[PDB]
Parts: C-alpha cells; structure tokens; sequence
C-alpha cells in the first residue's frame, strides 16, 4: 500500500480487529520496518482516545520497545500505565501496581546507555473504553503537556531512587499494618524514619536516613532507649526484645553461649560504630545525654573507649548531671 | 430530607447516556415552578428559625443543581434566600 | 469526608495533573471545603478563636478523625499574632505547646512568692489573666481529647526522654492551680 | 559566560523566543564579537538557527520564495559543520 | 543558643547572615528580618575552640575561613545557600591565630598569622587550586597578627587624587612575639626584608590599619600584652615614615584594636571592661565620644 492515508486506515483497522482476533503478537514475532513510528503513534492515539487498564496497549508498547531496543519510551509507557492504575485502583492492589510500575521505570532508566544520565516526563490522561457505544464513560479529564506551565519534568536518578525507597517503605508499613496507606504516602522522610524506629527496623531507618541525606540521631536515640530498657528489665524484657533485635543482622564473631540481649545490643552498637563513623562525635553526646536522662552509669567498655578518644567533652557534659567526684578524679 | 435528596453519582461504563437521558423529578417543570412560586409567596411560617432553615435548604439545593446539573430554568434567589436566613437566624 | 488529609492532589498512587471533576477525582465541593479549611487555618479571628477550638474538639471524635486533625494542626505552620496562641490560632506544634506551657509556668512562678520551685496541692492562687487561662484550658482539653481519641499521639509523644514533659506537667499539677486545671 | 551558559537553554526550554531574539539583536554588534572570544563559536550557532527559523516562517507565510530559500539552504549547510 | 563563651561574631555585607564562631562546638548562622532571628545554617568541622573569622565579597566568590586551636585551617564556599568543603589544611608548629583576606582592590589572598616561626600566605588564583608562599627565618618566637593594607589610601602615596592609578601590590604589617615589628611588601616577585623596627622585648597582641575612604593619612594602631599601644602615622610619598608614638597606655592585658569600616572610630578591648571609641575631630586630634560595658 503506497498512500499513507490508506496505510494509516489499514493500521487503524488492524488495531481495531486485533482486540477480537487475539493475535497481537505479530509485532513482537516479526520485526516492523518502515512503519514502527506510524504504528506507535496509532497505538498512542488509540490509548488516548479509548481504553484504560482493561486492554494491554501499554504492555504491548513496552514489549515492542524492549524488542526494538527502546528504553526511554518503555519507561514513559510504564509511567503512564502506573498513572492509569493509580487513577483506577487505590487499595492494596493499586499500591502493588504502583510499586511494580516504579520498579519497572527505575529498571528502564538504569538500562540506558552509560553516556546518558537523565530522562524526560510529560503529562497525559485517558478516558472512554470503546467507540462503539455512548460517549463519556466516566467524569474525568486528561492532561496536556504545556512547556510554559512547567509540565514537562527532567528526572535524574537520585530522585527516582528516593521515590522507590519511599515506595518500599510504604510497602513495609502496609505489610506491618494495612490501614495507613494514605498516611504513609502523605508522610515525610522524618515521619517514616520515626515510624520505622518505633516499629523496630533500625537498619531500614538508617538506610532511609542515608538515602535522604539526613542524620541518624533519631535512630540512635531509639537504639539507646531500647538498650536502657534491656538493661533495666529482667528476662521478660530480653525475651520480648529478642524478636526485634535479631532482625538487625547479629552475625558478629564472638564466643559461644552468648544468649544475652545486653551483649547482643552492645555488639550491634559496636558494629554500627565500626561500619559508619559519626560526623563529629555528636551521636556520642546524644547517647550520653539520653543515658543521663535516665540516670544509668555508662558501660565500662564505652567509658574506656571515650577516655582513650577524648577527655574534655566529658567534663563539659558532666555539668548537666552535676557529677562532682567523677569530674574530680577525671581532672586528677 | 431523604425525599428531596436524589443523589448525584455517575456511572463507569460506556452505555450510560441512554440510561441518564431518562431522568425523573427534574423533568416535571410544573412541580418545581409551583414550589418556587409557593416559596416566593412565603407560607405563613410561625417559626422564624424554621422558615430561615427552609429558605437556606432551598437555596442550597438550587445552588447545587445550578453548579452540578443543568436542566433548570431559574436560579438567582440564592443570595436573597441566604440573606433572609442569616437575618432570621437559622443556626 | 470534611477535609481530606492527603489534599485534593492525592499523594498515594501517582495520578496526573488535572483537577475539576468528581468520583475519580475529589469533587469541586471537596476542593472548596479544603480551601476554606486552609483559609480558616491560615487566618483565625480573635472572636472565632474559642469557637474554632470547640469545632476541632467536636471533629476529633473518632480515631481517624483525631489523627487527621493532628496532621492538619501539624502541617499548619505559621508565625503570626492572629495564628499563634491568643488573638486567634491553634497549637501549631508540640514545641509551641511546650513553649506556651513553660511561659505560663514562668508567669505562675512570678505570681507566686517562690521562683522556679514546685509546691503542694494547696488552694489556688493563680494570677494569670482570664483570656490566657481560657486559652490554656481550651488547648489542654483539645490536646487531651485528641490523644484520647487517637492514642497513637500518646505513644508518639511518650518517647521523649530528652525533652521530658512529664516532669513539667507533674510540677504544674503539684503547683497551686485551679480545680479545673488540676 | 552567563548568556552562553544559561540564556539559550532557558529560552529553548520556556519558549522565550521574543527575549532570545531581542538579546541576539542587541549582542550581534560587530564590536562585541571582535572584542570577546568564543562568541563566534558559541552564540553564532544560535544566531544562525534563529535566522533560519525566522526565514522559514517567512517562507511558509509567503508561500513560494526561492530567493529566501536559497539563503536558507546556504545558512543551513553552513551551520551543518559546527556540531563537532 | 551558644551556651559557652562566644569569640567573634561577624555579619554579612548586606545584613542578613550572622556568623558567630564560638567554643561551643557549633557555628550557627541565623537570619535578620523583622527584628527577629531564624536559624538557617549549622556548620561544624573544627577540632578545638574556634577563634577569629573573616568574610569576603560575593563578586569575587562567597568564601569563608575559620581558624581553630588544632593547627588546622578550614575553608568553606557558599553555593545555593549551603556551605561545603573547599580547602582543608593541617599541620603547623602551633595553632593558627589570625586570618583575613586582602581588600577588594587586590583580590582574595588570605593571610595566616600564628606563632609558628614562619609565614604561610595562601593565594587563591583561578577556579580550583591555590598557591602557598612560605617565608622562613622571619620570627624568632613566632608571629601573632597580620593586618592587611589597601593601596587606595592616599596617605601612603601622594599621587592618588590626581587622575593616576596607583599600583595594586600586596602590602601589610606584622607584629609577632619576636620583639620586632616588620612590614611586608610584594617586591622582586617574592617576599624579603622591607622595614623592621624594635620597640618592645616581649609579646604584641594585634594591629589595626586605617581603611581611609577619603583621609590622606595612613595610620596603624597596635596593641600588646602589657597594655602597650603604638600609633604609626604616615603622610608622605613613595616611602613612608612610621613614627612609634604613644597615646593612651594601659597596664592590664589589652587584646583587640579594631578600626571602623571607613576609618572613623577605633575600638579597643582589653581587661578594663570598657571599649573606648575614639574618633578624629575637626581639629586634627583624637576625641572619645561613646563607651560601652563588657
């Protein structure tokens, strides 16, 4: 067929009758030459006119892009599909679909050439289902890409990584309790870190803080509070906190028959300090203040380590708790 | 209140215009006109608070129909109705 | 249904960039209600100060309702005389609430012969102004109702070993205060 | 450095064609180009592109114009070299 | 906050940022608007008590320098309202003391003055690396303070108010604890002996050059440890004649002496809890107008 008008008409007829013929695998089986852009535009126009999530237009577009080596188009198609899924379903299935869409988009962004390090994202919409019935399926509109209104966004990689980290944190929060999905989605990084600390996920909270480029002061305060609870409680406290302490990777090289929550927390703190040094020992002062607020003497190993690593800040902080004899023997 | 309330939920399918074109209540242009004429003539309401409440409810219904539906003929008495309501103390 | 905590632009589940329909999107009525709530939270009149606190106390009935009200008052971040404490406003943060509490405690200490010293359960000798006392008791009742309806606030505020509000509140209870404050 | 680092990109992004053309007409004086360096290699591309776009719009408005299309093709094939 | 003692506290050229360097192990910079204050920056990266500080001009680059009691020189640069790492030097004979940039008439050359026995001058050229100038065998006990001297002062060269542009070369003074005062001038492509003088046999605290904006007279007010003060005045051409004259002596521990931004008022701070604010009168003499308590 030579004329482009009849070519586009036949392409539209194909895209109309294939939904009933159930043979939409020809574009993936044999390569489409001299008509790839035409069929892509036809499928895009059909998806913008009719259908939403019932048909597999976005899946076919992603498959065709993967077959013909197209990463940015597959990524934006998956982004549009995730947007449609979020507009349709909003519960647990919608959350799972959003997480899968974010994952696939991050994969399409990472699978690009190493010479590139950016991506573009416009706005779009969908409406209607089938043009062989009454118009207006639902009360909703579409979105048009306007460059004057800053509709087109330029995304790098760190923003997508932070978005996926927030998505996985919301997924973990929903798995812990499936009733605060909107709360986890509308909350901030500090609120998510506080929730993870209150639940008992110190490793995930530290990962969240290091991804968001913040401070581990809240996680360290929570760990100090848990350690104080372990020191002040009997065997019941140890047995109750073992379930939350074993999830922090307690694979240290120590002696045998070491079934003590106190020693486990001590080794966990030692490993944390050895694997992630403090900025300017501010976390040390934070832990010292947290322990002085309760009124428990510092452990001997930490006392020796602090005596070997410093000397003045201890005397400066002792004035908060009014320790006379300790500072006296220290200065002596 | 439940008799006056009719709803406003739409549908999520293509074959919905053929079902929404056969509306009720609003198709009776004589009943709404008679109700508007009676409310303009103002029945002898011995309770000022109840009269203000009725006027405010009618103004709210008219404003909702004007901002949502469109099969109406007149809807400009909402401001004087609200003025009469706030003068007669409905709350 | 009154005010959505996630705003008309839903954060959970990525959407598009359009707003002006219902069902699939927050309706125009919900958008107008959210805008009116935002305006009332940004500007609080002195005459509507106490009525707004009563409205918030009434809306706090229910766990999710109290949690949404707490999120709203936490997001309400301003700095004005018509929005902070007296002359209209609301407790914008627990830090501001503790600052107001410590200011009232300093005022009570200045009124009493003793300075920075607690007392025992004695007959009241409060010298704070009536407006400040009413605002303080209203904020206290609002916070109490909010936490009692959404116990999550109790456990969120309990983990405060460095701030220590328990010592301050027990000192205020031990000090000479009216029976309603007690 | 300020113009060649931000102005062309911002104009291309926000469709600031009027401001871009005004700045180009203000900076296209021979003294500035003869006094500053790297201009004939940085801003000359944008100048030629703007001139080509303007002449193409004028040709599309006036239908046929071979006298302008010749200069259009000349400037286009002259610009098709500084991509390196 | 600042619960401990506060050393220096400088302000931005416009009056927005306030950099207060104290020994509280925290450098907080607030904001200036509506008479209030809101914390906007929290910098911390020193190992000891932070001492002096010096600002710069935004036309040449928003760069700050901080000295501490750790023989470490720390330098930050401002980008998008956030200060990050720039140049970090460590290792000296003693801890660094004074630190200041050259005026805008010269460039952005930093001066490092400390009781190390030598002089290490840092020069910022280009947009990356820097240069170091080392001068040894110049102080027996060590340096103390370094005060820059602009070339826009008509008191040094009698040729400025005549449509003649003077030379823009580096010139400053130094008064270490080596019982000798000295002047440094960038001549012969490097640094050597320019003009030395002997007026003490102990320690000398600091010095202050007069940044005159329209006064054709270059003055330098010094301050030592034993309350000694010297007022070196000059009003000649080419070569100057520093006169080691005296004014109001003291017996305590006079610390700082600071000139106004336009060479108008002198502020002397020591151990008397009084900052005598002197000022040149219309009769060519000195007069004190206002005081303050410490």
């Amino acid at each position: 067929i030579p004329d482009t008008s009849r070519q586009l008409d036949c392409l539209r007829q194909l895209v109309v009758v294939l939904c009933e013929r159930s043979q939409l695998q020809d574009l993936v089986e044999f390569p489409y030459v001299n008509l790839h852009n035409e069929v892509v535009g036809i499928i895009e126009s059909r998806a913008r006119a009719v259908d939403l999530m019932t048909h597999n237009y976005y899946e076919l577009l992603y498959a065709f892009h993967i077959y013909r080596h197209n990463y940015r188009k597959a990524g934006t198609v998956m982004f549009e599909y995730g947007m449609r899924l979020g507009r349709e379903v909003r519960t647990l299935r919608g959350l799972q679909k959003q997480v899968n869409s974010y994952l696939a988009c991050l994969n399409c962004l990472r699978l690009i050439r190493p010479e590139y390090a950016w991506i573009v994202q416009p706005v779009s919409g969908a409406v209607y289902e089938r043009p062989g019935a009454s118009p207006k399926r639902n009360y909703d509109g579409e979105s048009s890409a306007v460059p004057s209104s800053s509709q087109i966004e330029i995304l790098e990689l760190r923003d997508l990584e932070k978005e996926y980290v927030l998505a996985q944190t919301r997924l973990t929060l929903a798995k812990h309790n499936p009733s605060t999905a909107a709360i986890a989605g509308s909350s901030a990084a500090e609120e998510m870190v506080a929730l993870l600390v209150q639940a008992g996920l110190f490793d995930t909270a530290i990962s969240l803080c290091q991804t968001f480029k913040l401070g581990l002061t809240s996680i360290f305060e929570g760990l100090a509070c848990k350690c104080i609870r372990l020191q002040q409680g009997g065997e019941a406290a140890q047995a109750e906190a073992w379930e939350w302490l074993a999830a922090n990777q307690l694979a240290t090289v120590i002696t045998t028959k070491e079934s003590s929550a106190t020693d486990e927390a001590w080794r966990l703190m030692i490993s944390y300090l050895d694997k992630y040094e403090s900025k300017n020992t501010l976390y040390h002062h934070c832990i010292i203040n947290k322990l002085l607020s309760h009124g428990v003497p510092l452990p001997n190993w930490l006392i020796n380590r602090y005596k070997a690593m410093d000397a003045a800040e201890l005397l400066r902080l002792y004035l908060k708790y009014d320790l006379l004899e300790e500072a006296a023997e220290l200065v002596l | 209140l439940y008799c006056l309330d009719v709803g406003f939920l739409e549908q999520g399918t293509d074959d919905r215009e053929e079902l929404m074109k056969q509306a009720s209540m609003f198709m009776d242009r004589q009943y709404i006109a008679a109700i508007h004429n009676r409310l303009q003539n103002t029945q002898p309401w011995k309770s000022p608070g109840m009269q203000a409440t009725v006027r405010l409810a009618w103004a709210l219904a008219l404003r909702g129909i004007s901002q949502f539906s469109e099969v109406l003929e007149f809807s400009e008495a909402d401001e004087p109705m609200a003025e009469i309501a706030i003068g007669g103390n409905v709350f | 249904e009154y005010w959505c905590p996630t705003e008309p632009l839903q954060s959970t589940s990525l959407m598009g960039s359009f707003l002006g329909v219902a069902h699939q999107r927050p309706p125009q009525r919900q958008v107008l209600l959210s805008k009116f709530v935002r305006q009332m939270s940004d500007l609080l009149p002195a005459t509507l100060y106490l009525p707004y606190l009563k409205m918030l106390r009434g809306l706090a009935s229910g766990p999710q309702c109290a949690h949404y009200c707490f999120s709203l008052l936490k997001a309400n971040g301003g700095s004005s005389a018509e929005n902070l404490q007296a002359a209209g406003g609301s407790p914008v943060s627990w830090d501001h609430f503790f600052h107001s509490l410590m200011l009232y405690h300093e005022h009570l200490r200045r009124d009493l012969p003793n300075t920075d010293n607690i007392h025992q359960r004695h007959p009241p000798l409060r010298g704070i102004t009536q407006r400040e006392l009413d605002g303080l008791i209203a904020c206290l009742q609002l916070t109490c109702t909010i936490i009692d309806w959404s116990e999550s606030a109790r456990l969120a505020l309990c983990e405060h070993a460095q701030w220590m509000p328990v010592v301050v509140i027990l000192g205020l209870l031990q000090c000479s205060i009216p029976p309603l404050l007690k | 450095k300020l113009v060649t680092r931000h102005l062309a990109a911002d104009a291309v992004i926000n469709e600031n064609y009027r401001y871009l053309r005004g700045f180009l007409g203000e900076l296209a004086r021979p003294e500035h180009c003869k006094h500053i360096q790297d201009w004939e290699t940085a801003g000359k591309v944008y100048l030629d592109y703007i001139s080509v776009i303007e002449m193409l719009n004028q040709i599309r408005q006036d239908e046929c114009s071979g006298g302008e299309l010749e200069k259009l093709h000349t400037k286009v094939m002259s610009l098709c070299k500084w991509v390196e | 906050s600042h619960e401990d003692m506060i050393h220096d506290a400088q302000m931005d050229y416009y009056g927005i940022r306030l950099a207060t360097c104290s020994s509280d192990r925290s450098v907080k910079i607030f904001d200036v608007k509506n008479g209030g204050q809101i914390l906007i920056a929290d910098l911390r990266g020193h190992d000891g008590p932070v001492w002096q500080v010096a600002w710069a001009h935004p036309m040449y680059g928003n760069i700050l320098a901080s000295c501490s009691y750790d023989r470490k020189v720390i330098i930050w640069k401002e980008e998008n309202g956030t200060w990050e790492k720039t140049y970090e030097y460590t290792g000296h004979d003693s801890s660094v003391n004074s630190v200041c940039w050259a005026p805008h008439d010269f460039g952005l050359v930093l001066a490092c003055g400390s009781s190390d026995g030598a002089i290490s001058i840092l020069t910022f050229t280009g947009d990356g690396p820097w240069e170091v100038k080392k001068i040894s065998n110049a102080h027996t006990i060590g340096c103390n303070a370094v005060s820059w001297a602009p070339s826009v002062i008509p008191g040094s060269l009698v040729d400025q108010p005549s449509s003649q542009k003077p030379n823009y070369i580096k010139r400053f003074v130094s008064g270490g604890c080596d019982n000798l005062v000295k002047i440094w001038r960038e001549e012969d492509g490097q640094w050597k002996e320019d003009q030395k003088l002997e007026a003490h046999s102990d320690w000398v605290r600091d010095v202050a050059w007069a940044p005159s904006i329209g006064l054709p007279t270059s003055t330098i007010a010094s301050c030592s440890q034993d309350g000694r003060v010297y007022i070196w005045t000059s009003d000649d051409a080419a070569t100057n004649c520093w006169t080691p004259k005296l004014l109001h002596k003291f017996n305590d521990v006079v610390w700082h002496v600071s000139w106004s931004i336009t060479a108008n008022i002198l502020a002397v701070s020591g151990g008397d809890n009084k900052v005598t604010l002197w000022k040149e009168s219309v009769d060519g003499q000195w007069a004190c107008i206002s005081d303050v308590n410490k």
